């Protein structure tokens, strides 16, 4: 539940 | 040290230099430094900062992308706080106990850093563990390696594939120790290793402190309101 982590990783 | 070995230093000599600023330039770009609650808005945007360049740095490790999106993600919520107390250890200084990044505007003492609603139960340990890692002169290849371990540890809570998270953190830890033989001096390199793994132990315990302090603060809704997104994302709302 994590979108922005998420969205820095890829 | 093989080529392999060689090859994990110097991506990671690389990642680091790629993914931190000692100049902290873009603090500029923060809500401007200034109660015991003056500096949060400003610290709360340098970690918020400070998280994204850890995600950097943990993107270059090698072994790192292999792993699932998921582990990836909670590796990164667990050590992001740790990676971000040991990469300032480069900006600390001693000469008056303060993390300077060039600037008079963008030095941050004791008084500094305690105006963010945490108390010196988390502030104290931290300046005393700056000094304790100086104390250590470490070489930057010892420095970026503890991070990349650090950051790919195996006991931390909701790792899926463990066996791979401990694969990759063995190279990173083999590698460490083989440096420590081949290029640190003896005897500066008695029990190094040791020392600097019971730095990642002081790490764990700033961690869980802050974690503690942050449930409080964060409870309190005039103070998550001058939180940002990603750090309420990361450590929780
Ligand atoms: C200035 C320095 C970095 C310099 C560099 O990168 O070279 C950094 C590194 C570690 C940082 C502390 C980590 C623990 C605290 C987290 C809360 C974050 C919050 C969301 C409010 O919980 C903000 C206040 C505290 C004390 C931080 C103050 C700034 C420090 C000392």
């Amino acid at each position: 539940n994590h979108p922005m982590l998420m969205n820095l990783l890829k | 040290l093989s080529e392999e070995q060689q090859h994990i230093i110097a991506i990671l000599l690389d990642a680091h230099h790629k993914t931190y600023d000692p100049t902290y330039a873009d603090f500029r770009d923060f809500r401007p430094p200034v109660s015991p609650l003056s500096m949060l808005p400003h610290l709360a945007d340098l970690v918020s900062y400070s998280i994204q360049k850890v995600i950097g740095f943990a993107k270059m490790i090698p072994g790192f992308r292999d792993l699932t999106s998921d582990d990836q993600i909670v590796l990164l919520k667990s050590s992001a706080i740790e990676v971000i107390m040991l990469r300032s250890n480069q900006s600390f200084t001693m000469d008056d106990m303060s993390w300077d990044c060039g600037s008079q505007d963008y030095k941050y003492d004791v008084t500094d850093v305690s105006k963010a609603g945490h108390t010196l139960e988390l502030i104290e340990p931290l300046i005393k563990f700056q000094v304790g890692l100086k104390k250590l002169n470490l070489h930057e290849e010892e420095h970026v390696l503890l991070m990349a371990i650090c950051i790919v540890s195996p006991d931390r809570p909701g790792v899926q594939d463990a066996k791979l998270v401990e694969a990759i953190q063995d190279r990173l830890s083999n590698t460490l120790q083989t440096y420590i033989r081949c290029r640190h001096p003896p005897p500066g390199s008695h029990q190094l290793y040791a020392k600097m793994i019971q730095k990642l132990a002081d790490l764990r315990s700033l961690n869980e402190e802050h974690s503690k302090q942050y449930r409080s603060l964060s409870f309190q809704p005039e103070n998550s309101m001058k939180l940002t997104p990603l750090v309420l994302e990361v450590f929780g709302n």
